[PDB]
RNA sequence: ACCCUUGGUCAGGUUGAAGGUUAGGUAACACUAACUGGAGGACCGAAUCGGUAAGCGUUGAAAAGCUUUCGAAUGAACUG
RNA sequence: AGGGUUAGUCGGGGCCUAAGGAUAAGCCGAAUGGCGAUCCGAUGGAAGAACCGGUUAAUAUUCCGGUACUGAUAC
RNA sequence: GGCUCCCAA
RNA sequence: CCGGUGCUGGUAAAAGCCCCAGUAAACGGCG
RNA sequence: ACUAUAGCUUUACAUUGUAUUGGAUACUAACUCGCGGCGAGGACAGUGUAUGGUGGGUAGUUU
């Protein structure tokens, strides 16, 4: 859900934030968190390689189990928690073996439920199965690209993918982007869609919230000088010509995916 | 108004001290040139 | 030390020359790569950073002779 | 490459004979899997001596 | 100038968001009134940060200041 | 020119790690070298532990008079 | 000191 | 408004280019 | 504007092999990647030399 702020101030007139109605705990698990350092977009030589990054609230990293290799060990869902590092919520799991882990919280997973991973697991929401064992037509998320490497594909809040058909060693999956592509049937996926689908309805309301989230102001190229940007210069306002970056890379329709990439053999239909 | 020199002994030694000069090939070049000129004050480490 | 371990080949310095004879500095690089070889005489596997010329010499006189020759000439290390 | 066969190989046979091959077929397959060895002069002389003694 | 890590500072007053409780009200939610609550790049205003307007200074007390006036002052704040 | 700064308990250091820095195994590279997980590195965390009174020209929780406490060491 | 509330956690 | 300009598609020992199509919250025009 | 050039891109040779039916398909052993040998690719890709395009991104200049 979402909470719309009343317009007591101009900086709150257009502000919509989440209702936090799924969170059941406020403190993270101590053994699964660690303090995280920030980069200002600076690489190991100290040079700013990525702009518009800096400041923001201090954050701690949560260890998410994207691999889920504890096959056949049932786990109990303990809490649903806020994670500052991703748009979705996370879930705390207690294994009957006595381990603890964090997983991406799927839509519909409630505190007190049971989850399992591996081939013998029932295809219920929250369970992790090899794609060879998932019934065709199931809504899935957290899709592995290579077997054993961990989920990479469908992870953002509200996002989901679909298993459309299977063709032997490969299954066919439709992506959030609308791409249709082939995935090895020994790769793993989790049943259900990622929760917190109302994350897209939130509005910051003011510049201060972007500063809290750790973004820095972005300057348009047409209001610079020619020495700084190809689109800068002129007396008064000017359009800047064909849109391009500081290095002259066209910004309208020029494709940048490598034309000889091997993975294009597994991509049936493309969509960006 | 605030002027350009704001003293700090730790920063002075970290930036221009003897060990800072010896840590780099160009710093040793500076030391060799100063010895060849015959400076009585080799680095800021010599000052007090 | 990017250099062939069998022949000692390293990069050369030369010029790009345009049609109007403008000359710009350039480097001629060695066709260098890492490859694994089965040493029969010692019955083991070795990894060598060699050029295609070094591979030609190996395929001409055998791996053992090439390695001993390179060690004698100092290229091996 | 020129190789002295150590075993029998289909489509180029005559175990213990000298045959010319492509460099890759013989550097990357035959020698590591044990079929054939390089045809150096010492190996040629040894094989000739063995064939002469067994003749 | 920007960033990173670790610390510190912000007199006093005002306003009164969400939420809650109590009465009425509904098939039930809604919804009305009182009390409570204490949010906010909210208000007035010291420290502090900045530098609007005028006067003065222009071999100046100062190689950019002083006096009055004025902006911000829980934050995209200031500062070691 | 002479004199003047007195600590088991105050402050620091000795211990620990942050940003960052130097490195090992390795990687890269005409040279000089550039990288790269243990060590260094406080602005943070531990420190093993008091006060009262008096006194100098110039020191004091340090000197003195009481009152205490802490750490090692020989029975 | 704890308590309450909040999200930027 | 797709005419112009961009962008996207279908020689040494094939690209391109052509041609056709598309694209204006692309640059641009609206005698 | 003239002339170059980093980068990007095309093809040939090298790295680079085998079989079937040439022009494609298939294979695994070069080579690449993943998990701790096994898996996934595969003579492609990447890299070197040569070569044609493009290239105010950068440079030297003229006007
Ligand atoms: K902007
Ligand atoms: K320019
Ligand atoms: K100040
Ligand atoms: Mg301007
Ligand atoms: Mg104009
Ligand atoms: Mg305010
Ligand atoms: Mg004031
Ligand atoms: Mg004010
Ligand atoms: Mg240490
Ligand atoms: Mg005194
Ligand atoms: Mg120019
Ligand atoms: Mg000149």
């Amino acid at each position: 859900g979402i909470r719309k702020l009343k317009p007591t101030t101009p900086g709150q007139r257009h502000k919509v934030i989440g209702a936090f109605d799924k969170i059941t705990a406020s403190t993270p698990e101590k053994s699964l968190v660690v303090g995280k350092k920030k980069t200002g977009g600076r690489n190991n030589t100290g040079k700013m390689t990525m702009r518009y990054i800096g400041g923001g609230h201090k954050q701690k990293y949560r260890f998410i189990d994207f691999k889920r290799t504890k096959d056949g060990i049932p786990a109990t869902v303990k809490t649903i928690e806020y994670d500052p590092n991703r748009s979705s919520r996370i879930a705390l799991l207690y294994y009957a073996d006595g381990a603890k882990a964090y997983i991406i919280a799927p839509d519909g997973l409630e505190v007190g439920h049971t989850v399992m991973s591996g081939s013998e697991a029932a295809p219920e929401v929250g369970n992790a199965l090899p794609l060879a064992n998932i019934p065709v037509g199931t809504i899935i998320h957290n899709i592995e690209l290579r077997p054993g490497q961990g989920a990479k594909m469908v992870r953002s809040a509200g996002s989901f993918a679909q298993l459309t058909s299977r063709e032997g060693t490969y299954v066919v999956i439709k992506m959030p982007s609308g791409e249709v592509r082939r995935i090895l049937s020994t790769c793993k996926a989790t049943i259900g869609s990622v929760g917190n689908s109302d994350h897209a309805l939130e509005k910051s309301g003011k510049a201060g919230r972007s500063r809290w989230l750790g973004r820095r102001p972005h300057n348009r190229g047409v209001v610079m000088n020619p020495v700084d940007h190809p689109m800068g210069g002129g007396e008064g306002r000017q359009s800047g010509g064909h849109p391009r970056s500081r290095k002259g890379l066209y910004a309208k329709g020029l494709k940048t995916r490598a034309p000889k990439k091997h993975s294009s053999k597994y991509i049936i239909e493309r969509r960006k | 108004m605030k002027r350009t020199y704001q003293p700090s002994n730790r920063k002075r030694l970290n930036k221009h001290g003897f060990r800072s000069r010896m840590a780099t090939a160009n710093g040793r070049r500076v030391l060799a040139a100063r010895r060849a000129k015959g400076r009585a004050k080799l680095t800021v480490s010599d000052e007090f | 030390s990017k250099i062939c371990q069998i022949t000692g080949k390293k990069a050369m310095v030369g010029n790009n020359v345009s049609h109007s004879k403008r000359r710009t500095k350039r480097v001629f690089d060695v066709n260098l790569f890492r490859k694994k070889f089965y040493w029969v005489e010692q019955d083991c596997w070795v990894v060598l950073r060699i050029s295609a010329a070094g591979l030609r010499l190996i395929n001409k006189i055998g791996l053992d002779a090439a390695i001993k020759r390179a060690a004698e000439k100092g290229f091996l290390n | 490459m020129q190789v002295i066969l150590k075993e029998d190989v289909v489509n180029l046979g005559y175990k213990d004979d000298i045959v010319t091959v492509k460099d890759g077929y013989g550097r990357n397959f035959l020698i590591p899997q044990g079929k054939a060895v390089i045809a150096s002069e010492s190996a040629k002389k040894v094989l000739a001596e063995n064939l002469r003694q067994r003749a």
